[PDB]
């Protein structure tokens, strides 16, 4: 049974890392890349992704934590800290002589209570008004941004999120695809240069600025026809006399005209190719005053096909007007000193793919905003998926631990050993929130538990961000029901996965 | 502390067992004891083996100390304590590794004793079934097979027992015990060994002082006066002492220091039986057999005589019968004598000195077997019958002690196991068969349904078979086997209670 | 060397037992196995565990080989082989030290296995309709296999699929390949989708949407292997069209076959969908030959690597082919294929390991129903059969005298390692359960065994906890042989270099 001590102490090695990153006042960690690059992060999702531990039990903890990232996206360290607490309380229960199978069965019976206690505090957002949904949605989005440089422009970045998701969801189906939203950002500019763009930005210069960098709507014609071509603007040499070379060089122009005639005859307004253009390919396109774009990858080419209902045309002569992508307009937009000479393709409306333009002074600043944009969008997508929410951050973990303790008083059996510890484990969240915020580690727990019973049942949380009182409605600290359910649900799966491992057999390579 | 000291404790007591293991049995192997002086001694005596055994590990001081009390308290049982206990501890460590708390192990072993004492008390036998059937003849044969008379022990052992069968005494307020110095036996050259005769009564080591004096006086009820002071000339006075024998009425006279020529002839004229020069120790037993009191000097406030009706003993019939170079005085019975006699015939006194060697041992051993009233079927019967009965006891509790009831019971096979190993015979065959013979004895026999369903079959170490130890005659005291088990668990508990050792 | 070579060999097999002893039971523990490919598998499946142990000691190689045979010959009971075989050797330690020879021990083990097989035959109850209806024969058994699990609340969901999953097979032909499981991340447990036949997750790695109508009421499935995608100065183009025209006509040679569904083992891109979009042929490459051979066993087609030699004989038709958005991803399904004897279940759940727990909980329940139809003779579960053989072999040792008496007694003692590990791995009081079970069995009840619901003993026939007779017989016979192989070794000769 002593291997249970080795496995639990191993989990503490993981917890002793992740613990300190919990909180809007969290402590950042250095990531040394295999190449030597330094990244500074507060998100345990990136910490666990790059964290390489040789302990095989710890390798399990990471692989299982991936499941919360693939689903909710924001609950990474929640299941990590909860699991270390479930295992820490188990270590004492093992010393008390409880067989591991009885420890696990009790954690499940106590968990089934806490899940139902959470339900007592749920409330709906969208039941009121579309403007008030946008209001409460906006009020919630600002909760995720406080850990990033956007702390100054958090209103400018939060105002993005409202329509960023609403534009790509289905109000009646209530199912939004994250892949409809792209984050397109570069290292440079300033964070105030970040924009929410209705469409896609390819970061391409139309091969030359003399080439038409834009197509006007053509008095409102059928959009701008976009030719997605997979080949360079060129045809897919012994000179024994003068007459011969006169054609050798021209033959490129013969194909240039053939490709241009395919453009003009097909109706393609902008020619977007996978490879580059020839110097005379631009010249022949300049003779016909036809815009075109070169060196575009398929990810960018599909964003054309997606928003414009277009086609990836395999060859220049395979153009067809029905296969040409139709956009409201296309234009090359530079921001400030941007020399990349980017282009924006839009429907001038809710596109089937939208792009958040991100600029930032340092590479870290950019990734911090983009990582927040991932989670800030997930905050919205989780609020859309399940309108049932709680003012629960720091309050529900205490509310749940209060209920489990009250149940232990009614158990009267071997279950008293587990139900008492399940509440003690749940309390590690408000405790860790306090320690990582610089507050009293014990007095926070007593203050929180007293106010939710001695005063009355309400939403009373921690003071991490800094605020004069514990009122979670005044700070508007909101978490989804499905999120807190997956946190406590996967935590018990984490505990069972660890407690049910009796031997770690590590084989070698012959 | 913990399993470390528990493992060390067992290894210590098993090392002690490695010393006594080979010594169990009449055919066992001896151990050589060596001191720092340079002397050596070789013995199978369990008390000596343990007394000189140097024990350094502190656990063994408990096991040996018990056996030291066993010998000083009882006088035997020193080998069984170590062998029985070491098996109990060997198997107890297996219970420890099986998550059995030391307290539960001890509790169950004590319960098994409460059950086992009852079983042993029920299955034992009393000092009976020894007459008319070869229970003391085979016990005597056991002691006599090592004697030169061994070939003829069937004839000699009949007298060893038949004589002892009649010497029941009350000793200290009716103990029912046999006299050790008794059955005055005569080493004689008379005839062949198998023709030695058993005498129905006691023979005082003497004859009639003068062949002229009458040798049988007062056949019905006879009084005997034992005198020391001589009747010899220092003469009418020492002769007159015969006239005092006449007036005082002593019919058989035991005069220790001799009889004058006139006194010898005066006994003839007086028709009184005269005797000269008897062994003093026999005369003291005559004082306790017939009552004739040896008078060392005649005082009694100036009294000089056999002291009419005072110093005379009482006997039924006194006869001197001639048995072909054996003319000695025979004592039939009386109120209380408990005496007898045996005639030994053989090649010569030097060969009859083997009967001195034989009877010294054979009379002592047979008496020791009849010293104890309740006796035990020997040969692993008391160990193996417990093995079978204690298995069924497993159903009486059947909770947590059920595991300890089994290991306690199985440990009792270390004795019939060791008896076989030390005997050179197949240990696995003999022990298993002992179990099966005692196994069925617990089935229908106690239901009184038996064709040949009878226990008390035990291990024969000589003929190499399992035999009815009642008809074979191997018995051990019930006070020994009961005290042996009581002692064994005393040390087993004592060692199992050691969970910490601190060295300061 | 000598008798101590056996001591060393037993010690090695004990090490195997200690690693495998926590694995007995549906309530049992897992082993984390790190393979040389850095492929980590955490499993309680003794067949997988034994595959990956990588045992090197010569004696343990024999023990594992015996247990791997249990899998191929029977398929279940591989854990009981390792536990039973090991304890029969562990109980032999006191016999070797007392001088009992290898023939004396092995002759006794052969005597016991003969005595036991016959008592297994007496215990056998022929359950076809004997006191059981046809539906509840399978249903109540599968409901038992799933009781008190994480899927307990969805027991009706999984049993409804599980019982009919096997019942949907050919009752004359049972084979594990006919019930396949997909690990579909996303969705709740009750969101798992049962496919009447075979489905695959569309590994087609390129675009091409809004073309090639993908659903067919009567498809004609064609299987390819090759890639039919393409990927003077003017003359440079000719080499591209030379190859393009070749594969483009080969794309037409698929149209000449007449296929509605085109499969490939190699990536198929948009350049290949050029023709398939023009002629409207659904194509899915990178498809496993297992699902393709299931198509061969579903619709009865044939796989042709190239496009030219294909005749109508290569085509097959199913009752329904549909690509569905169910599962936050596109999945293609075949249902009701004329030749199909197969079915598949797409497992959806909160995580891959949550699926793994449902997967192996189902895999066992599948085998529970599988052998309900395979085996006619059943024996008691919950260790009741092990107590049944225990009582009978104890009685034989009472009526048999000689060295066999002690050896047979050891056999009986070792039979209780099965109920012992069933008790310890479930967290029960092993001392109490072993004693209450032994006495109650000796009172005449042959069906008392381990109850996992409430720590107690009870009738496993009433609980419908049934084990195949041949599982018990072939495993017991195999374990006896294993003890004959290890206990019979006197020397190890190693040719080193």
């Amino acid at each position: 049974l002593e291997a249970k001590k080795s496995h639990i102490l191993a989990a503490r090695s993981v917890a002793s890392i992740i613990k300190t990153s919990l909180g809007p006042r969290g402590l950042d960690k250095i990531l040394i890349s295999p190449d030597g690059e330094i990244t500074i992060t507060n998100d345990g999702a990136t910490i666990l992704s790059q964290m390489e531990l040789d302990n095989e039990i710890a390798k399990l903890l990471v692989q299982l934590s991936k499941s919360q990232d693939d689903e909710i996206g924001d609950g990474t360290t929640g299941v990590v800290v909860l699991a270390s607490a479930l295992l820490d309380q188990a270590l004492e229960l093992i010393q008390k002589g409880i067989h591991p199978i009885k420890i696990a069965n009790g954690f499940d019976e106590a968990a089934k209570l806490a899940i139902s206690k959470l339900e007592e505090t749920c409330d709906d957002i969208s039941a009121s008004n579309d403007e008030l949904f946008r209001d409460f949605l906006l009020r919630a989005a600002k909760t995720s941004l406080g850990s990033k440089i956007v702390s100054k422009d958090h209103d400018r970045f939060a105002e993005m999120a409202v329509e960023a998701v609403i534009n790509v969801m289905d109000k009646d189906r209530k199912d939004v695809d994250f892949d409809l939203i792209k984050m397109q950002g570069r290292v440079g500019g300033s964070i105030s240069d970040s924009k929410l763009i209705n469409g896609v930005i390819l970061d391409k210069d139309f091969s030359h600025p003399q080439m038409p960098k834009c197509v006007l709507p053509k008095e409102g014609s059928d959009g701008v026809k976009l030719a997605i071509l997979t080949c360079p603007f060129e045809p897919p040499l012994d000179i024994s006399s003068v007459e011969e070379y006169q054609k050798l060089q021209t033959y490129e122009q013969d194909k240039f005209k053939e490709m241009i005639d395919d453009v003009k005859k097909a109706g393609a307004d902008v020619v977007i190719c996978q490879w580059g253009f020839d110097d005379e390919a631009n010249h022949l396109l300049l003779q016909n005053d036809l815009p075109a774009v070169r060196w575009v990858g398929g990810q960018e080419l599909e964003h054309i096909a997606i928003s414009t209902n277009g086609r990836i045309v395999p060859r220049f002569q395979d153009l067809s007007k029905d296969k040409l992508g139709t956009c409201s307009r296309i234009y090359e937009q530079e921001f400030g000193t941007t020399k990349d000479r980017m282009l924006i393709i839009e429907q001038s409306k809710e596109t089937k793919t939208v792009t958040c333009f991100v600029r930032g002074s340092n590479k870290m600043i950019v990734d911090e905003a983009e990582r927040a944009l991932h989670d800030s969008l997930c905050v919205v997508r989780n609020l859309v998926k399940d309108s049932r929410v709680v003012y629960g951050g720091g309050a529900a973990e205490v509310t749940m631990s209060l209920a489990v303790s009250e149940e232990a008083d009614k158990q009267r059996g071997i279950d008293q050993y587990a139900f008492r510890g399940f509440a003690q484990a749940l309390d590690t969240i408000p405790m860790t929130l306090a320690e990582n915020s610089g507050l009293d580690p014990i007095g926070t727990l007593s203050t929180l538990k007293s106010k939710q019973l001695k005063e009355k049942i309400s939403n009373i949380g921690v003071d991490c961000l800094g605020y004069g009182s514990n009122d979670m409605k005044e700070l508007f600290v909101v978490d989804p029901f499905i999120g807190k359910k997956q946190q406590i649900l996967l935590a018990t799966q984490l505990c069972r996965m660890i407690l049910k491992i009796d031997n770690v057999i590590i084989s070698g390579k012959d | 502390s913990g399993d470390d000291i528990r493992n060390q404790n067992v290894l210590a007591t098993m090392a002690v067992a490695n010393v006594v293991k080979s010594s169990l049995g009449p055919v066992g192997l001896d151990k050589m004891l060596v001191d720092d002086i340079g002397d050596f001694t070789v013995t199978n005596d369990g008390a000596t083996i343990l007394s000189l055994l140097d024990v350094q590990h502190p656990a063994g001081k408990i096991l040996v100390e018990l056996a030291q009390q066993q010998d000083r308290e009882i006088g035997d049982g020193t080998t069984s304590v170590v062998i029985i206990a070491s098996e109990l501890l060997k198997r107890a460590n297996e219970l420890v590794k099986n998550k059995i708390h030391p307290t539960t192990i001890i509790t169950g072993f004590r319960v098994a004793l409460r059950e086992a004492i009852r079983f042993i008390n029920e299955v034992l036998s009393t000092s009976v079934d020894t007459l008319g059937k070869e229970t003391l003849i085979n016990i005597a044969k056991t002691s006599m097979s090592s004697k030169i008379i061994g070939a003829d022990s069937d004839f000699f052992s009949n007298m060893v027992v038949d004589a002892l069968l009649a010497v029941k005494t009350q000793n200290s307020k009716g103990e029912i015990k046999y006299p050790v110095k008794a059955v005055n036996v005569l080493k004689a050259h008379g005839k062949s060994a198998t023709e030695s005769l058993l005498v129905p009564g006691y023979a005082l080591n003497c004859t009639v002082a003068s062949q002229a004096m009458p040798k049988r006086i007062a056949g019905g009820n006879v009084k005997i006066a034992c005198l020391d002071l001589n009747l010899q000339k220092a003469a009418g006075i020492v002769l007159e002492r015969v006239k005092k024998i006449i007036d005082a009425g002593a019919q058989v006279v035991l005069t220790t220091k001799g009889i004058d020529d006139l006194c010898l002839k005066e006994f003839v004229e007086a028709k009184i039986m005269g005797v000269r020069r008897c062994k003093k120790e026999d005369l003291r037993r005559i004082a306790r057999a017939t009552g004739a009191t040896l008078v060392s000097s005649m005082s009694n406030l100036e009294g000089e005589e056999t002291f009419e009706s005072s110093y005379l003993g009482l006997c039924d019939e006194v006869v001197q019968a001639k048995f072909s170079d054996d003319e000695c005085i025979l004592i039939k019975g009386t109120s209380k004598h408990s005496s007898s006699s045996i005639i030994l015939r053989g090649a010569n006194d030097y060969s009859l000195d083997e009967m001195e060697r034989s009877l010294h041992d054979s009379l002592s051993v047979v008496k020791r077997t009849l010293e104890s009233g309740n006796v035990v079927p020997g040969g692993g019967c008391v160990e193996a019958a417990l093995n079978i009965y204690l298995d069924n006891f497993a159903t009486t509790v059947g909770s947590r002690e059920q595991l300890a009831i089994a290991e306690f019971a199985a440990a009792l096979l270390i004795i019939p196991k060791t008896l076989a190993v030390n005997a050179a015979k197949d240990s696995s065959e003999l022990v298993a068969k002992l179990r099966s013979y005692h196994a069925a004895s617990q089935m229908a026999k106690p239901e009184d349904v038996k064709r040949r369903s009878y226990r008390n079959y035990g291990l024969d170490l000589i003929r190499g078979k399992i035999v009815d130890e009642i008809h074979a005659g191997v018995l051990e005291p019930t006070i020994s086997k009961v005290k042996s088990l009581k002692s064994a668990l005393e040390a087993c508990v004592a060692i199992l209670r050691i969970d910490t050792m601190i060295t300061v | 060397q000598g008798k101590g070579q056996i001591i060393s060999n037993i010690n090695a097999c004990v090490a195997v037992q200690e690693a495998l002893k926590p694995t007995l039971g549906p309530l049992g523990s897992d082993i984390l196995i790190v393979t040389s490919n850095q492929k980590t598998t955490i499993s309680n499946d003794g067949a997988t565990i034994l595959k990956l142990l990588d045992v090197v000691h010569p004696a343990a190689k024999t023990l594992v080989d015996i247990s791997r045979a249990q899998d191929a010959e029977v398929g279940d009971g591989t854990t009981s082989v390792t536990i039973l075989a090991g304890e029969l050797m562990k109980e032999a330690k006191p016999f070797l030290e007392e001088g009992i020879s290898s023939h004396l021990i092995m002759k006794g083990y052969r005597k016991a296995v003969s005595l036991a097989v016959e008592k297994i035959n007496e215990l056998a109850v022929d359950i076809t309709s004997e006191k059981s209806s046809g539906r509840e024969l399978l249903e109540r058994c599968a409901r038992t296999a799933m009781s008190s699990k994480l899927i307990h609340n969805n027991a009706d969901f999984f049993v409804k699929m599980c019982v009919d999953a096997v019942l949907s097979l050919d009752r004359n032909d049972l084979d594990d390949k006919l019930i396949g499981i997909k690990k579909i991340p996303g969705g709740a447990m009750e969101e798992s989708l049962f496919i009447n036949g075979v489905a695959f997750k569309k590994t087609f790695s390129y675009a091409g949407f809004e073309q090639q109508p993908k659903k067919f009421n009567n498809p004609k499935i064609l299987s390819l292997n090759v890639e039919l995608e393409l990927k003077h100065v003017e003359d440079y183009q000719a080499i591209v069209d030379a190859e393009w025209q070749l594969i483009f006509e080969k794309l037409r040679q698929v149209e000449e076959t007449g296929a509605n569904i085109v499969l490939s083992k190699l990536p198929i891109g948009d350049l290949a969908t050029q023709f398939f979009a023009d002629r409207n042929i659904f194509c899915a490459g990178r498809v496993s030959a297992d699902d393709m051979n299931r198509v061969i066993q579903a619709v009865g087609g044939s796989i042709q690597s190239t496009t030219s030699d294909i005749k109508p004989e290569h085509l097959g038709t199913c009752a329904l082919f549909e690509e569905m958005q169910i599962g936050s991803e596109r999945y293609n399904l075949f249902q009701g294929c004329p030749q199909a004897k197969t079915c598949t279940l797409l497992l959806r759940g909160g995580a891959e390991q949550v699926i793994a727990e449902v997967e192996r909980s189902l895999h066992d329940a599948i085998m529970i129903v599988k052998r309900a139809l395979q085996n006619k003779l059943i024996v008691a579960g919950g260790g009741a059969t092990e107590m049944e053989v225990s009582k009978c072999l104890r009685d034989y040792s009472k009526t048999i005298a000689g060295k066999q008496q002690m050896i047979i007694n050891a056999f009986a003692k070792a039979l209780e390692v099965i109920p012992r590990q069933l008790c310890e791995n479930a967290g029960f009081d092993a001392i109490e359960i072993l004693n209450k079970l032994r006495l109650a069995h000796s009172k005449g009840e042959k069906w008392y065994g381990v109850v996992f619901e409430t720590e107690n003993i009870g009738d496993n026939f009433a609980k419908f906890v049934w084990e195949p007779a041949l599982v018990k017989i072939n495993a017991l016979n195999s374990a006896t042989e294993a003890t004959n192989l290890i206990l019979s070794v006197d020397e190890t000769i190693t040719n080193k270099g």
